[PDB]
């Protein structure tokens, strides 16, 4: 059955999550304006976004049981890699079918597919973005589920240059076994059905995402304009 | 190794 120490996880994840994603979207008036008038005209403002976007994956990181027992050289490897993964698994909560948008609350805070091409992103990125956002919103996830593959994404034991990898690894399996235990016990069928299969098959899809978009992350920063428009913490995190 | 803002974050 599920475990006292499950439930607490399953809790303590919850209410991290809670405290790190505002489902009214207050915070983007602190944003740089969008603009869809314009070569990156929403870089500015998708540059805060996901940097904002980054210090909440990190605020909910640090609130994930096992993870502060990690050595901080391997909480800066598994945020580093993790973090663009983590913020489009985090996007699906905005992310619409009926649009095909990530949904902000408002017209102006409302991205598609042309808003990510004016921050300097391809079709080669966006178009298996779109579709993951939509395999993803198919499952139909338990924010139980949500929040639990959030956690699985940040403590991979494979991320490279991860020094203490056994710990990474019983710290996963812990979150691992709660999720294969939590779809059992509390998620009827048919939506059950090989959903956790289903589910680390995105974060087979997230790795593809986050190569490509390291890559096309690399060519935009490289020229010294687009750089300017970044912010300091997308720098350090992404690169530079 | 050099990431001050996410150390920062961090502790
Ligand atoms: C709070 C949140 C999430 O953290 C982020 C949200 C949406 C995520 C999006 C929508 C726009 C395009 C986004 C930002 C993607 C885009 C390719 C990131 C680009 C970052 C850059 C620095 C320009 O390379 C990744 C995730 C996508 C809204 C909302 O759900
Ligand atoms: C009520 C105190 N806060 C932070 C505002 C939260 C926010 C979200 C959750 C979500 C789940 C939970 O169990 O507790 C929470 C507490």
């Amino acid at each position: 059955k599920l475990s006292e120490e499950q439930q607490h996880i399953i809790a303590i994840l919850l209410d991290a999550h809670h405290k790190t994603y505002d489902p009214t979207y207050a915070d983007f008036r602190d944003f740089r304006p969008p603009v869809r008038m314009s070569p990156l005209s929403m870089l500015p403002h998708l540059a805060d976004l996901v940097s904002y976007s980054i210090q909440k994956v990190i605020g909910f990181a640090k609130m994930i049981p096992g993870f502060r027992d990690l050595t901080s050289d391997d909480q800066i490897v598994l945020l580093k890699s993790s973090a663009i993964e983590v913020i489009m698994l985090r996007s699906n909560q905005s992310f619409t079918m009926d649009d095909m948008s990530w949904d902000c609350g408002s017209q102006d805070y409302k991205y598609d597919v042309t808003d990510v091409s004016k921050a300097g992103h391809t079709l080669e990125l966006i178009e298996p973005l779109i579709k993951f956002q939509v395999g993803l919103k198919k499952l139909n996830l338990h924010e139980e589920e949500h929040v639990l593959l959030m956690a699985i994404c940040i403590v991979s034991p494979d991320r490279p240059g991860v020094q203490d990898a056994k710990l990474v690894e019983a710290i996963q399996d812990r979150l691992s076994n709660t999720l294969q235990t939590y779809i059992r016990c509390r998620h009827p069928p048919p939506g059950s059905h090989q959903l956790y299969a289903k589910m680390i098959q995105k974060l087979a899809d997230l790795r593809s995402l986050n190569e490509e978009h390291s890559k096309q992350y690399r060519s935009l920063s490289f020229q010294p304009e687009n750089s300017m428009k970044l912010t300091p913490l997308v720098l350090e995190v992404f690169g530079n | 190794k050099n990431h001050p803002m996410l150390m920062n974050l961090l502790k």
